């Protein structure tokens, strides 16, 4: 419904709150009745389109490499670490970080668990190959940025319900917490 | 007792090992007086190289962490100067047994970055760990690659641990537990064993 001061702007006259409520009540009464096209347009003159906004997690498109394999690329950032991951549709669960195996690149088990989180959450461990590149930051920031990039790239190969579940699990949100 | 020395070894003006005495006496001399322990190792090697060539016995030289011999040390003199690996008698006598100037045996060696000196954590190939000197010394040699578990090996390792009741978490027997263990170790034997240690 139109706000009071916008209704004032259009009517070019100051009006109180009670008379605004009276006008809105009349408009609601008009809507309740079988309003025709003219009446629908008249009410639409007073109806603004702001309400409601849907968080749907724009999916990345599927690219195809020279060998004919399907892959999707995505980016992520955590503190000063920036990562870009390429997730292939089919694989055996091989993750390569800067050309290095993930267990060699990430000695600490916490980082490996963070990298495991996206694929485990959707029960497709051992079904995709990842080739990522991370720069800047430290150990944990790099692990988190890779986690985010992999989740966003993986969103291409799951159902929309699984995309929304990943979003509700925090797997698709950029962590904005940074030093002062 | 069967193996018998072939030279008179003089430990001190008072003590010497006579020709033909069993090698055990030499070994015993190293265990009683530590002052002669290092000289006792070398003698043993000198005998074991020689008699093996005659054909008295077959000799296996099994040296783990062999990349130490041609590397650097962290041992210092009293004037805080470095010591080279070849300045150590024990290391200098063990290099002679890596040379293929003898028959009647085989030399088996294993590299190891763990416990190495002045090597990055991700160095594992022969030349990187050996150095130019080490690679030149061992060359020619047969390198044998050891890799992570394959799926059959990994499943067998977890079944051995389950048969020993060593995996006590309720989810480890299940398929999801095995998939998570596989991801978290990447089929690496040491990481898998360490993870299973506290499960
Ligand atoms: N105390 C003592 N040690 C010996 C004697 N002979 C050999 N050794 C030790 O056994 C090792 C054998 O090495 P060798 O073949 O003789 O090479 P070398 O160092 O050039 O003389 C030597 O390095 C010595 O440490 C000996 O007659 N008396």
């Amino acid at each position: 419904w139109l706000i009071k001061e916008e209704l004032e702007e259009m009517l070019v006259e100051k009006l109180s709150d009670l008379d605004y409520m009276q006008f809105i009540r009349l408009l609601e009464k008009l809507l309740t009745s079988q309003c025709g096209a003219a009446e629908e347009e008249f009410v639409q003159r007073f109806r603004r389109s702001v309400t409601l906004e849907s968080k749907k997690q724009l999916i990345e498109p599927v690219q195809y490499d020279e060998q004919g394999m399907a892959f999707s690329k995505s980016e992520g950032k955590r503190k000063t670490a920036k990562a870009e991951a390429i997730v292939y549709k089919h694989g055996s669960g091989r993750i390569k970080v800067n050309g290095i195996d993930y267990q060699l690149y990430f000695p600490i088990t916490q980082d490996r668990e963070q990298l495991m989180f996206p694929f485990h959450f959707v029960d497709r461990l051992g079904k995709h190959d990842v080739t990522c590149t991370v720069s800047g930051g430290g150990r944990s920031a790099q692990a988190g940025a890779i986690r985010l990039a992999m989740a966003k790239a993986l969103c291409s190969f799951v159902t929309e319900d699984e995309v929304e579940w990943m979003r509700q699990a925090g797997l698709l949100t950029t962590d904005p917490r940074v030093r002062e | 007792n069967q193996i018998k020395v072939q030279e008179k070894y003089v430990w001190n003006k008072r003590e010497s090992t006579e020709k033909g005495s069993p090698l055990g006496e030499v070994v015993e001399q190293g265990i009683t007086r530590v002052r002669n322990a290092t000289d006792a190792v070398g003698i043993v090697l000198k005998e074991l190289k020689r008699q093996s060539s005659l054909g008295m016995f077959h000799l296996l030289v099994a040296v783990d962490g062999i990349n130490a011999l041609w590397g650097r040390t962290t041992l210092k003199r009293e004037d805080k100067s470095p010591i080279a690996p070849e300045e150590l008698a024990l290391v200098h006598n063990l290099r002679k047994m890596m040379k293929n100037d003898w028959h009647g045996g085989a030399i088996v060696s294993a590299l190891s970055q763990t416990g190495s000196l002045f090597k990055p954590r991700k160095a594992y190939l022969p030349q990187e760990l050996l150095g130019k000197e080490g690679f030149d010394a061992l060359d020619p040699f047969i390198p044998i690659l050891v890799s992570n578990y394959n799926p059959k090996e990994f499943e067998s390792c977890i079944q051995y641990y389950l048969e020993n009741n060593w995996l006590q978490h309720e989810k480890a027997p299940t398929e999801e537990g095995k998939k998570e263990l596989l991801f978290l170790s990447n089929a690496n034997p040491s990481l898998l064993e360490r993870h299973c240690a506290y499960l």
